[PDB]
């Protein structure tokens, strides 16, 4: 079908298992040659006598649009009201959801991915600590814009910049619901590419890596009213919910824990836990030992 | 074994050891160290409740000259690991030839009060254990390597499925930059 | 211009179905396909050309 | 007369020439599991004849001050026959029951007895901060009795009959399937339960499906009726058994 | 190829890679009692995959001077699962069976075994005018051997290969159900045995059916072939079990 | 794609309906079925096989 409209029937219902009896023949399911790199599909009933089970249970929560499309914080920093550092006036980061790790191992089960993204911003403030902390400040109202590769980048809380005359942008005020808004699938390729075994110069050398495919720009996030008697500091957390997927490639779950966002490095880690004995079953079913 | 290929071969050998059972460990896909990282059971881990036949598949990988047949065991829960050959075989089993078929496939049907057991597997949902033990030792000629390895492969089935998405316990990090 | 499909059926073995209205000129804008349910494990599981029977030999 | 009446499972029969009526579950005879309600795929075993039959428990002694007894179900009948060796061997076990209580006196005794099977009756502690044992709970044929005061001791159940070891009114243990047997009318009672829980199977030893109690209401009284011997006896037979997950024996 | 081979009873299954054939009986598959051959009333039970399985019994060595092996038969399933539960509890049984003798060793080794099912294999005394005893018949799974040589001793049975234990040439034993493991050839031996008897069912402790030998023709022998271990394992599976006559259990 | 029932009656002996509309994919999201009125006693108050006419004396 169509993998843009919301709205698609038909139950997804696993196998009925098949009522099965005693058997003597040549018929020999349960030998097979692994090295052909073919998985067996033998079933229970190919190797025991079975009675039917007229089977129900459906994998509709295991489908790629289920498994991805929940809202995950790929993001967060902060900003604050008033400060001598001007620098610290705004927040600004390079989209990409290589930052936090949820998210991330998520999506790299997949070699390629193609899908538009619901964006979700969760803004929070606090007053800072200090001696004096008496005032009256104003609900406060932030904007949120997204800068292209390529547009001019601003400099302070008050650059030019901040016109937004073609940047999207988003103003918002604290106390409503949080800011949300929909991406269409954005990349040059066709389809987003999670690994890239290469490199960004033709001599193969560079930049290795996922870095070299990236480019989509990056947030600023400031806040309009612009003062505070005392100051105050503002966080921003962004979440993407993929929505309307296709991925390409399966590839195994990342199994090392991640070390940087630039790279796939790693450190060598255990395959998996130990055990006492490779016939150690613990004893349960006693009257406690 | 952590971090070398060993973890992956199972030792078996020419000459008297039926007393001596090859291996055995229990069936939780989602939790048990011998599964947990598997394919499938990265997969369980971010779910909580799964259902299904599992399939076992074991290939041997020794000499084309050398010969045996194993035992292989599946009990349901509700009494200790067998402890012989005597009392694995009173549950599913299969009696593997080796020949040709360097591949036999022990599938464990879904046998279990419940429809769905948790991925985070507690006695409530236990699916019980597979031992396997030598049916009849391996048996080689003269010039031919004493032991070898057999390797096991796990699949689901085509009545899984897994519900009640959640997040790996095996990922994490202590800060951004990620 | 509406569309009415079926609910996810729920604690239960007409009144199961809804109804939906897009209001954006985008069809990112629209909700998710959560109801779509295909499935080929083939890709995967069997890439061999010479269709393996099993409940044959497999080799010989 | 609709008394008379006789019942065969088996190689065995029961007859009374006073009973009331036949109390059946809630409504419901027993059945076996039905390929869309099941979940366990491999082929059961329905034993039948060797398992579907009469198994008379120890009798017990009606005094004219005993508050009760009880027994746990399932568990009970894991020493009877092929029914109990069935048990040890599956993991997974299946099966309704024909409960016959048989109690006779005389035109000249009196008594009232309540005959109940309370399904999924988990009972409480006498220390009320500690919790029960195996033990506390049933003592598989024999059978636990109620007390008429309150009882202490760590695992114990707390049993005043007053509230049946479950915290409630017992004159409200009507809402479950019963008989009673009025000596004045009746000598015995029998009610047909039906497999009852939330799942299709389960295992016959970890989870006791039902309890059965009989409390009397009325106690037991006489004069110089040379019978102060009024025994109480329970005959049960297990129907459409059926068996899943086969392997080695259960560890006693 | 036809060396391949696969078996299902319960929830059990064998395979091979080196089988020859498959014998059956005198060319007669099991088949459960008809109601124009029954005299037992009752109801039977028909335990069915509980019961028609497959069963290892304990392996023996073949050594270069092993005489041979057997087993009686009926007995020495007596305490296998629920198919030996059955037949303490019932006074009369009828079962058929799949026999599968395992056997492999390497393309250097050689050996040839018969393996017979005997039907009614009474068995001479060693002392010619004394009588047998039930242990000098049958020690139940484990295994009788037979001797090279001539036996003595009061209750054992007179067992030089020979004679096979009955008197005859043991090299006419292939009137009877059998085939031969060849190691050359073949790994293996399949045999299914219908119930054969004079009479519909019979007691399963007092009668022994028949009696499995493996006896080898011509012995083991290798090299340096670093495997002078070659066990031989029996496996067999009830095949249309049935009881009548159900009472307390035998008493052991 | 619409539904229209009655309403539960109130203070006095065609405006007495309403229309409701589903408007999300899961069963789980409707509203209570608050307007379903089916009972049986029986399975409670007379589970004795031979049916008691009760009128006859219900013993004998
Ligand atoms: C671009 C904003 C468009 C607003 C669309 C709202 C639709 C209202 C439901 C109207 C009744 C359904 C008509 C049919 O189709
Ligand atoms: C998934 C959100 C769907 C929004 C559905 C709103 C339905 C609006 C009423 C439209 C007029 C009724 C059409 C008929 O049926
Ligand atoms: N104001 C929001 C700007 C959003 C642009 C988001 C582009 C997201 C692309 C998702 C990329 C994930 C991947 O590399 O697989």
């Amino acid at each position: 079908g169509d993998v843009v409209e919301a709205v698609e029937n038909a139950v997804a219902r696993v196998a009925d298992t098949i009522g099965s009896g005693p058997s003597n023949s040549q018929a020999v399911p349960a030998l097979t040659a692994v090295e052909t790199g073919h998985t067996s599909q033998v079933t229970p009933s190919d190797t025991v006598q079975t009675r039917h089970v007229k089977n129900y249970h459906s994998r509709s929560e295991s489908s790629i649009e289920n498994f991805l499309s929940r809202s995950a914080c790929v993001y967060m920093g902060e900003y604050h009201t008033t400060n001598s550092d001007q620098t610290k006036l705004f927040a600004s980061w390079t989209i990409s959801a290589r930052r936090m790790v949820q998210m991330r191992r998520k999506l790299e089960i997949f070699t390629y991915v193609r899908f538009d993204v619901e964006v979700t911003f969760v803004i929070t403030s606090k007053q800072d600590q200090g001696t004096q902390l008496g005032q009256d400040m104003p609900p406060l109202t932030h904007q949120i814009m997204y800068i292209p590769p390529g547009g001019p980048i601003p400099k302070s809380v008050t650059d030019y910049t901040w016109q937004t005359s073609t940047n999207p942008s988003i103003f918002w005020t604290e106390g409503n619901a949080p800011p949300r808004m929909s991406i269409p699938f954005i990349s040059i390729g066709n389809a987003y590419s999670n690994f890239y075994d290469g490199w960004s110069h033709f001599s193969q050398n560079g930049v290795y890596g996922y870095n070299t495919l990236n480019h989509m720009g990056q947030i600023y996030v400031r806040h309009v009213n612009g003062s505070s008697p005392l100051p105050m500091t503002s966080t921003v957390r962004m979440y993407f919910k993929p929505k309307h997927v296709k991925a390409w490639v399966p590839r195994p779950p990342r199994l090392c824990q991640y070390k940087n966002a630039s790279t796939v490095n790693f450190s060598p880690t255990d395959i998996t836990d130990k055990r006492n004995s490779i016939t150690y079953i613990p004893d349960t079913v006693k009257p406690d030992v | 074994n952590l971090e070398t290929m060993d973890i992956y071969r199972i030792p078996v050998q020419s000459g008297n050891h039926q007393s001596s059972q090859v291996f055995g460990f229990q069936v939780q896909p989602g939790l048990d160290g011998v599964f947990k990282h598997t394919l499938l059971g990265e997969i369980l881990n971010y779910y909580a409740h799964w259902s299904g036949s599992i399939k076992l598949t074991f290939v041997f990988c020794g000499s084309a000259m050398a010969t045996g047949k194993f035992l292989l065991a599946y009990a349901p829960p509700g009494a200790n690991a067998p402890k012989s050959r005597k009392d694995a075989m009173l549950g599913t089993h299969i009696i593997w030839d080796v020949g040709l078929q360097s591949s036999c496939v022990l599938c464990i049907p879904w046998i279990s009060q419940t429809h769905y057991r948790l991925v985070q597997q507690d006695e409530y949902t236990s699916a019980g254990n597979v031992t396997c033990w030598y049916q009849t030792g391996i048996v080689v000629p003269a010039g031919t390597p004493t032991s070898c390895s057999i390797m096991c492969f796990v699949s689901a089935c085509n009545d899984f499925s897994v519900r009640l998405l959640k997040d790996t316990p095996f990922i994490q990090q202590a800060a951004l930059l990620q | 211009g509406a569309q009415v499909s079926t609910q996810k059926t729920g604690a239960h073995e007409s009144i199961i179905h809804y109804t939906n209205i897009n209001y954006y000129k985008d069809a990112a804008s629209n909700s998710a396909n959560r109801q779509d349910f295909t499935q080929d494990p083939g890709k995967f599981t069997e890439p061999v050309k010479d269709i393996m029977v099993k409940s044959l030999p497999a080799l010989n | 007369s609709d008394r008379v009446r006789s019942i065969t499972l088996g190689n065995s029969t029961i007859t009374t020439q006073e009973s009331a009526n036949v109390v059946v579950g809630y409504g419901r005879w027993p059945e076996y599991l039905r390929d869309d309600e099941a979940t366990a795929e491999d082929q059961p075993t329905q034993p039948d004849v060797a398992t579907c039959r009469f198994y008379t428990l120890e009798s017990v002694t009606w005094e004219k001050d005993s508050p009760g007894w009880w027994w746990k179900f399932p568990d009970a009948l894991k020493d009877m026959g092929l029914f109990g060796q069935n048990m040890y061997y599956h993991y997974l076990g299946r099966a309704g029951y024909t409960i016959h209580v048989q109690c006779n006196a005389s035109k000249f005794h009196q008594g009232c007895l309540l005959v109940v099977c309370v399904p999924e009756a988990e009972m409480g502690c006498s220390t009320v901060d500690g919790t029960v044992n195996e033990h506390g709970l049933s003592e598989g044929e024999t059978a636990k009795k109620f007390s008429a005061t309150g009882t202490n001791g760590t695992n114990t159940v707390q049993s005043i009959v007053t509230n049946a070891g479950m915290g409630v009114g017992v004159g409200n243990l009507t809402i479950f399937p019963h008989q009673w047997i009025n000596l004045r009318t009746n000598n015995c009672a029998t009610i047909v339960m039906p497999y009852i829980n939330n799942v299709p199977m389960d295992n016959m030893f970890r989870h006791h499906n039902f309890t059965l109690m009989i409390i009397p209401f009325v106690p037991l009284n006489y004069s110089s009726d040379f019978s102060t011997y009024v025994p109480i006896t329970v005959t049960v037979a297990p129907m459409c058994a059926e068996y899943n997950g086969l392997r080695l024996s259960t560890a006693l």
